[PDB]
């Protein structure tokens, strides 16, 4: 998961 | 604020080719040269601008069979196929020219320039 | 010996999502707590262990309308329909407990994963 | 397009  | 998962499109695509090769939910019989494709039609949407023409059709949206061109290739529609759903491309030496034909037939932006540029390069 | 074009799994996603936001080729409606959404059967099978169970029954797969247990939410559902199209996903302290909760019934394992990291951090 |  990661920031957009 | 939305967090994202990396490799949930690959997943998508890999869990759709799993349905594709176990033929769980294909709607549609791609004919081509009497050689038969069965897929999802919103897969081919998805790649295609030609079968996204032909499924946002009212009248074509309900067939279960689409007959391609007689001039398209069936080896250069199953190399395009695959890479519909699995995102690889399987260029040869001898199979560019109808994988380019096909891929300007089908709408393959992407596809087009790749072998418009490998093309280019043996000149 | 194939070639990969990086962005081919996300733009495929891309389309599907417009299909379903212009409610093309959907041919499912899942009712939760009354409210309905319209969905592609192949994306929510692609995405949900519970899904892929539903739609690979010989009786369910041909079923327009399924309805999910009364204890899910409709906003939690929402949310994971959401991030089953885009890859997005809209997780907040306020609707953290029913996103897992949803996640799990619908065993959507990396979603799972990532809200009990979430919940973990704010002990 | 990539050597994957
Ligand atoms: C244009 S809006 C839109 N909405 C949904 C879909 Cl399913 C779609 N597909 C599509 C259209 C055109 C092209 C492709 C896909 C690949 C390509 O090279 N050209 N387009
Ligand atoms: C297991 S073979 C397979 N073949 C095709 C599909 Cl459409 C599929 N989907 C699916 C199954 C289980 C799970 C998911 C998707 C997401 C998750 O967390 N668990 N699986
Ligand atoms: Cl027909
Ligand atoms: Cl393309
Ligand atoms: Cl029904
Ligand atoms: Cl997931």
């Amino acid at each position: 998961w990661v920031i957009p | 604020s939305c967090i994202q998962f990396t490799r949930h499109a690959s997943d998508v695509l890999l869990n759709l080719n799993r349905l594709r090769s176990r033929d769980i939910l294909t709607d549609v019989v791609i004919v081509v040269s009497r050689e038969q494709f069965r897929a999802h039609k919103t897969v081919l949407m998805a790649c295609s601008g030609l079968f996204y023409s032909i499924f946002t059709d009212q009248l074509k949206c309900n067939l279960s069979v689409i007959n391609l061109d007689p001039e398209i290739n069936p080896e250069g529609f199953c190399i395009l196929l695959d890479f519909m759903y699995t995102s690889r491309l399987n260029l040869r030496e001898g199979n560019i020219m109808a994988v380019m034909a096909t891929a300007m037939y089908l709408q393959m932006e992407h596809v087009v320039d790749t072998c418009r540029k490998f093309i280019k390069a043996s000149e």
